[PDB]
């Protein structure tokens, strides 16, 4: 039984710059031995893709810019030249022995220029009120970096505990991500209130950045 | 050279749900097939391997005496019998080959089933709009309380795809699921050029397209 | 073209010469794995003496490291750097 | 230094090689004469397949002449010319 | 058994010739078959000496102006540019089977220039003609051709049925012959004439040579 | 240098026995084969045995089997040929040969012979007696003299000049056989006249078979 551990466990790198992973046995192997281990790159919602087989060897169809190398308790694996695509997390695999293990992973994010987001507000369907449910969503789109503030703003009163938010994966051709907040009241706290607002804080805002709608 | 699973589903604890995958383009005969799991946010964990020809097997030590795995070489198949499920088991699991006896890597993978094992009931979603109204719209579709995951949604059948976010879902305080998918087209061609939504929740038989128009 | 005996005699006389041999020969103990490739190219001794109590034997040895795919069959596989003999200088001795 | 998995792999895969072959075991039946040189080079089939169901054999071969002493022990000698199987392609094949 | 026929029995020819002896074995063995014939050179009384091994092979110090081929049954001995050491007979033998066995040979004589005999005659020594009998002795030293004759005049009487020759073999240096012609009287008849003489014909005498003496 | 020196032959009556030597030096006669090959007076060569000297393998001419035996003393680096039965017709010179290896079935160093002389008659010496120029003086500044050799049995006669230092223009004549079957030969030798009065010329004969071993002097009277 041989645990593989990986690392880093995440990392952030621009585009074009050499990236480097490690993988490394639990188990005592002398640097005679090699060729053990396979390397995945798994995107979001997809399954992994082999890149690297026996250590250091390129599978069919693989982009050039990636390699590996190692012995003994100890394996890389290389991107030479970073690209957009990349993001994803890599898994290393050992078949020393059986079970067969894998690393733990590592989340490579594509560091790019800044870009702030554009905002956008949504008030509830005429539909989802006469099932007595008013959802407010806000809209976050293609900005980097990912941190960013999503504030409910209702009659000016700040929301706290009526919302969640979501966030895409990175984008695998632009390298941003996009945010939802979604605000959930009843139709009965929704109907009595009049201006709905989101106000949007990031680093490539100048300053906030509110949308907001009035009910009628 | 492909695999296709299929027969995940929502199922109960304490029960029973058999996976299958169905190998195309090579013999299951010459290779190892291997099922690998994922539990949702995690990493690659190993679950079980067959050696077609003689049967074969070997197990991961949290499964063993709970799953079975097993190939029919005539139809090309291999099966995940899964027995006496916990919440933790839920997954989504894949089968991968090694692309022959000789390989311990594992070369072809299929695209994944999910399990989901809890005591919650099957639920389609509702569907609703998010509409515009302000050269640049946003638009999209709101798709609320659903059980258990996935939900897919594509835009106008599938010919929109640029601009298109489809967010994940979260789990809302009453055990049900929620997501938005939007999309952002010239405000220019909305009085003209229409936006619909195709939202399908397999695990409900809910296939519906809504229609997304500024008031 | 029919090849002259001198030259026969002289490119088949005793001498080291690219020999394949099969891996599980040169470790007879090594039942645990299968190698891949099964055999290596060796320079060893071949070749005739001509006279029956005379053969072909090295006189001058050398190691030379590979290496190899082993591969214990239901369990995994690496490569393992395997060493070999090499015969550099023979000639032919009493036997 | 250390032979790379991938160069003894190819170095050591199925094909024609110059082998030192004794004539005795070409000429299983005969029970007149020895030969010198006992063994001749002869381009041959030879290494591995990597896979225990298949075997290294000639898809193509050739004649080639040779002259050999044919010894009589005890009798007399002389050189005749004698016809050699070569191979020059070889594949791996069922058994 | 092997029989080898040889040829030609003798020859003669002259300094730098080409040279071809040939041999050929009574039993049919074909063309495929070669190298089973050694070559010997012998000179007068001398060893038979090894020239050329199996068909075609040069023995070891043996000039370069000998060579070796054939195959099937025939053999040839070849001198390429014939010297008046080359003066021997010249035997093949066959070792494809034993008993092995020889050719009958070829005498080669080295065909030169002419050279006329320089002619000696010896009376008997005193010490003969005591015991009773008187030999007298022609020498006819260095000559070329062979042939030659010699006629013993006895008190100008011409003499037959008492005398008897003897020549050399050809001489490996210049080519030549001697010859002795040896008159042998009893003391009785001995004494009974006065003037014995040798006549001496040679191609490479314009006219024939006589030398004698007279008793006393 | 490697070499073969025979040894043992001479007169026999017919029915009676003799036996050759052959001593080797500058190899072993263990490793390879020892032939016997004879020739009769004017004739050709006859192989007339073999042996393989470490086991002893014999192979004869059908025209010597069951009367002549070959054998090789490896210890002593010799081989022999007992030669029993003996008839006219085995008069001959007897050669020791070797092959150069059990693998060489050509014979690559000879032995100088032996005579051998099968004959009823018996052994006489020869008388010497001198050959002396006729003359002293002379037109062409040369002399010739010898040694007429007269009366032997069986051959051979050695002859040399001055004890072997006077070999340029010695002939020594074949031996030729007269009425009564004894031999007889003469050896000549040219020399400048001029010489002649102050240099003296011997002729030295050797017949072995009889012991005599005689010098003679030859000047003019
Ligand atoms: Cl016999």
């Amino acid at each position: 039984d041989i645990q593989m551990t990986q690392s880093p466990s995440s990392l952030s790198a621009s585009v074009g710059d050499r990236v480097t992973i490690t993988c490394r046995a639990s188990q005592d192997i002398p640097r005679s031995i090699s060729g053990y281990v396979a390397w995945y790159q798994q995107k979001p919602g997809k399954a992994p893709k082999l890149l690297i087989y026996w250590g250091s060897y390129l599978y069919s169809g693989v982009p050039s810019r990636f390699s590996g190398s190692g012995s003994g308790t100890d394996f890389t694996l290389t991107i030479s030249s970073l690209q957009p695509e990349d993001f994803a997390t890599y898994y290393c695999q050992q078949h020393y022995t059986t079970p067969p293990t894998f690393g733990q992973g590592t989340k490579v994010e594509i560091k790019r220029t800044v870009a702030a987001p554009s905002v956008f507000i949504f008030p509830p369907s005429d539909e989802q009120l006469k099932s007595g449910t008013a959802s407010v969503v806000c809209l976050l789109n293609n900005f980097y970096p990912r941190e960013a503030k999503v504030q409910w703003k209702v009659d000016n009163a700040l929301q706290s505990g009526n919302s969640q938010e979501s966030v895409t994966e990175q984008d695998s051709k632009d390298s941003t991500y996009s945010l939802s907040s979604t605000l959930t009241l009843s139709k009965a706290d929704y109907e009595k209130h009049k201006v709905y607002a989101c106000e949007v804080t990031h680093q490539g805002l100048s300053s906030p950045v509110t949308k907001s709608f009035n009910r009628g | 050279v492909q695999l296709v699973e299929s027969g995940g589903g929502l199922v109960q604890p304490g029960g029973s749900l058999r996976l299958s995958c169905a190998a195309s383009g090579f013999n299951i005969k010459d290779t190892y097939i291997h099922w690998v799991r994922q539990a949702p946010g995690k990493g690659l964990e190993w679950v079980a391997r067959i050696y077609p020809t003689n049967g074969y097997t070997r197990y991961a030590d949290s499964v063993k005496g709970r799953f079975t795995i097993s190939a029919d070489t005539s139809k090309n198949t291999a099966y995940l019998q899964m027995n006496s499920l916990r919440a933790e088991d839920t997954a989504v699991y894949y089968c991968a080959r090694g692309g022959s006896f000789y390989y311990y890597y594992m070369d072809v993978w299929g695209q994944g089933t999910l399990v989901t094992v809890s005591s919650a009931s099957t639920k389609g979603p509702s569907v609703f709009p998010l509409a515009p109204s302000s050269g640049t719209a946003a638009l999209g579709c709101l798709v609320k309380d659903y059980f258990p995951e996935p939900v897919t949604v594509s835009w106008n059948s599938g010919a929109l795809t640029s601009g298109v976010h489809t967010f994940p879902a979260v789990l809302q305080s009453s055990g049900l699921y929620s997501l938005s998918s939007v999309v952002t087209v010239p405000s220019s061609s909305l009085g003209t050029q229409t936006y619909i939504c195709n939202v399908n929740h397999k695990p409900s038989n809910t296939k519906v397209d809504k229609k997304v128009e500024p008031k | 073209e029919v090849v002259k005996f001198m030259d026969v005699y002289q490119r088949s006389y005793c001498h080291p010469i690219e020999t394949l041999v099969d891996i599980f020969q040169e470790y007879p103990d090594e039942i645990e794995y299968i190698f891949k490739p099964s055999c290596v190219p060796l320079m060893r001794c071949g070749g005739c003496c001509n006279d029956e109590g005379l053969e072909c034997v090295p006189t001058e040895e050398s190691n030379i490291t590979m290496q190899i795919m082993r591969i214990k069959p239901h369990q995994g596989q690496h490569i393992g750097e395997m060493s070999f003999l090499q015969h550099n200088k023979c000639e032919c001795r009493p036997k």
